[PDB]
Parts: structure tokens; C-alpha cells; sequence
């Protein structure tokens, strides 16, 4: 079915322009039955509409952002994009792709049919500090995990055994350390029967720093 | 200028729950509802005040008119832990309400407790992080006390709690004790003491360097 895919930086400096892109698949954007657009969610806040673009070249915007934002569309690429000028700390948010379905026939009847995944974007003067990842080893039922430490900003993904390991897995939300950097950890509950028999590898990613690591956790 | 009420609520599995929404103006166009799973993008469930998206479970329903609209889950499932949002299209703009958080109350459950040493790879950095894990318990509230050679710690530990589990409706808790390598090495016995409602007595996990 129709799907949206997020793309863009997780970090922009104050006063710069934030530029994000959606890729559309499972259908074409070249249709009068759809409008395409952007929504954001500052951490701890609700959703805010940014704007929308029509494949023929028209557009509409949230007045609070209209003076700063531009949304474009390209029907040969089957993509759409958002450019937000003069960014500040206020703009730290999770940005989402969305499609808008034109309901009925010839009326202003709309709903947001397909949503993106969310792209976390931080506005800051600081560098793209990547994480270091360390194993947490155990020594009935056992548990094991990975410690993800010292990074900024915080768009990170953690998975186990490349997605093979699901049940028993939990991750924790980012922790802000007094250092100004983030800490995060991930654990999995395993039987003592599999411990030391079955291997457990965490796969950790941080987009802005281009860091991709893999760590195997073994018992003592 | 939309608003929702309550800002949040808790209910048990199988309970019928209702949240409300007030439009910024009398609705002349569509009004819809979205579900935001913990950490995920919002997803449409209801459109034109009451129509379901294909694939949406029959337990979801919307209603109302004018400025006053509602959202109901006929029998709440643990998979329904989410924030629900009211949305309208008016004056050529899209507007969302604050959102209402819905989650699960359930009976007490005792935590499973584990303690982990820092890796050699971390000790090579000059720092040491000792980690205590509480897994699958209810209520969220828990007390963790770090001890090193029976010295109670403070001023050097962080804590973090998971989202409510989508199936079990339980929580897990991590606590990380941060020592310099020198502080880790000057001591022998490491321990994590846990106090929780589901326990008949506080419990302790521990390790020794060697």
C-alpha cells in the first residue's frame, strides 16, 4: 500500500535552514486525490501542522511558519520536501511525512491517510558526537544488554541480532547526562539455558555522526 | 485553538474508555482522530467524525457534532496504549488538539532484578558504569539504592523507565551508577538493592571484582 519514508539530517545549527525530504512509494504523488505535507512534534508536545503541497505546484501553510517555510514537490522523483528558515532551539522536533486524502468529490474534505516514521531534528551549536557501545555481561532466567554512552543529538536506533531478536527485548529512553551528552541502554531477558550457547549482538546506529557499531554480549 | 479533555487517563484491560475534543469553531469540514503509539508516528483511525480506516479494529468509534466531538474504545486492549489526537480542517488550515494519553492500570507484579559490571572496553576509557536492571514489574514506582562495599551511593547515578509494555502492561527500570575507573578499582563489592510494592522484602543483586 501507499508508504512514506523519512530522510534528512538530525542536526541543524541556529539561524540555518532545515531541509527534510519524503520519499513516496506504493503509489504516485501525481494525483488530485492527494495532497502531501509536513507535521512536527516538539518533544513533550502535541502535533503541529507545518504545511502542504499539491503536485501541480500549489501550496498552503501554517501562518506561524509560512513566513519561514517552503514546501515543494517533484512528480518525476515521486518525492516532496520541507525547508524551514532561521531555525532556533524552538524548532527541535520530530518531523513527520504525511499524505492527505481528498475525501468525497469536490469539497474541502480531508484526512491524513499515510504517516511517516518521524525524523528527530535537534537545533544546536554543538558537534555530531557519536556514541560508544559497551556490553553488559551476566554471570533459571538471565538477562543481558548493551550500554550506549556519550552522544549528541539523539536520533538513535538499537536492535538485536539484526531484528531476529524481538520477544524479551526492551530499550530505554535517552538519559541526559550532566555532561550534556545522552546515555541509552538496551536489554533482553533470556533463559540461562541459552546464555553462553546462543550469541546476543546489539546493533546500534547514530545518523548525524555516521556511527554504526555491533557488540556481542557474553557471560562471565 | 482546539482543546481535549482529559489530558490523560488510566483504565484496565477490557474497560470502556472515552475522551473528548472541542473544535476551535463549528466544524464545517472534516474532523478526524489519530493514534500515536509510544515512539511512533501518529496513525489515522477515524475520519469524518466516525468512519473507520480499513483494518482498524471494530472497538474504535467516534461521535459528536458542532464543536463537541468524542472518541471511544469499546473494550480497551493493552495494545491500545497510545496518545489520541483530535484534528480538524478549517479556515484553510489543519489544526490538532493537545492530545490525550491513554494507558493501562493492572495489578502489582514483582520485578526480576539483575546487576552488571562495566566491560573491559569501557574501563579502557578511564570510566566505569555499573548497571542495575529491574524487569517486568508494576507499578512504575520503584526504589533503587546502589551500594559499594556497603557504602550507600548518591550524586552519581541515573535512572530510566521504559514505556509501558504493549502486551504485559508492565514497566522495566534501569539504573546506572557512574564511577571513575579509580573509584571502581578502589572498591571490591558492588550491589544493587531494590525495594518495590510487589516484594515481601527488599532484595539485592551483587558482584565482586576479580
Amino acid at each position: 500500500q501507499l508508504q512514506l519514508q523519512e530522510s534528512g539530517p538530525g542536526l541543524v545549527k541556529p539561524s540555518e535552514t532545515l531541509s527534510l525530504t519524503c520519499t513516496v512509494s506504493g503509489g504516485s504523488i501525481s494525483s488530485s486525490s492527494y495532497y502531501w505535507g509536513w507535521i512536527r512534534q516538539p518533544p513533550g508536545k502535541g502535533l503541529e501542522w507545518i504545511g502542504s503541497v499539491y503536485y501541480s505546484g500549489g501550496a498552503s501553510y501554517n501562518p506561524s511558519l509560512k513566513s519561514r517555510a517552503t514546501i515543494s514537490v517533484d512528480t518525476s522523483k515521486n518525492q516532496f520536501s520541507l525547508n524551514l528558515d532561521s531555525v532556533s532551539a524552538a524548532d527541535t522536533a520530530i518531523y513527520y511525512c504525511a499524505s492527505i486524502a481528498a475525501a468525497g468529490s469536490f469539497y474541502y474534505y480531508y484526512y491524513m491517510d499515510v504517516w511517516g516514521k518521524g525524523s528527530t531534528v535537534t537545533v544546536s551549536s554543538a558537534s555530531t558526537k557519536g556514541p560508544s557501545v559497551f556490553p553488559l555481561a551476566p554471570s533459571g532466567t538471565a538477562a543481558l544488554g548493551c550500554l550506549v554512552k556519550d552522544y549528541f543529538p539523539e536520533p538513535v536506533t538499537v536492535s538485536w541480532n539484526s531484528g531476529a531478536l524481538t520477544s524479551g527485548v526492551h530499550t530505554f529512553p535517552a538519559v541526559l547526562q550532566s555532561s550534556g551528552l545522552y546515555s541509552l541502554s538496551s536489554v533482553v531477558t533470556v533463559p540461562s539455558s541459552s546464555l553462553g550457547t546462543q550469541t546476543y549482538i546489539c546493533n546500534v546506529n547514530h545518523k548525524p555522526s555516521n556511527t554504526k557499531v555491533d557488540k556481542k554480549v557474553e557471560p562471565k | 485553538q482546539m482543546t481535549q479533555s482529559p489530558s490523560s487517563l488510566s483504565a484496565s484491560v477490557g474497560d470502556r474508555v472515552t475522551i473528548t475534543c472541542q473544535a476551535s469553531q463549528v466544524i464545517s469540514n472534516y474532523l478526524n482522530w489519530y493514534q500515536q503509539k509510544p515512539g511512533k508516528a501518529p496513525k489515522l483511525l477515524i475520519y469524518d467524525t466516525s468512519n473507520l480506516k480499513t483494518g482498524v479494529p471494530s472497538r474504535f468509534s467516534g461521535s459528536g457534532s458542532g464543536t463537541d466531538f468524542t472518541f471511544t474504545i469499546s473494550s480497551l486492549q493493552p495494545e491500545d496504549i497510545a496518545t489520541y489526537y483530535c484534528q480538524q480542517y478549517e479556515n484553510l488550515q489543519f489544526t490538532f488538539g493537545p492530545g490525550t494519553k491513554v494507558d493501562i492500570k493492572r495489578t502489582v507484579a514483582a520485578p526480576s532484578v539483575f546487576i552488571f559490571p562495566p566491560s573491559d572496553e569501557q574501563l579502557k576509557s578511564g570510566t566505569a558504569s555499573v548497571v542495575c536492571l529491574l524487569n517486568n514489574f508494576y507499578p512504575r514506582e520503584a526504589k533503587v539504592q546502589w551500594k559499594v562495599d556497603n557504602a550507600l551511593q548518591s550524586g552519581n547515578s541515573q535512572e530510566s523507565v521504559t514505556e509501558q509494555d504493549s502486551k504485559d502492561s508492565t514497566y522495566s527500570l534501569s539504573s546506572t551508577l557512574t564511577l571513575s575507573k579509580a573509584d571502581y578499582e578502589k572498591h571490591k563489592v558492588y550491589a544493587c538493592e531494590v525495594t518495590h510494592q510487589g516484594l515481601s522484602s527488599p532484595v539485592t543483586k551483587s558482584f565482586n571484582r576479580g
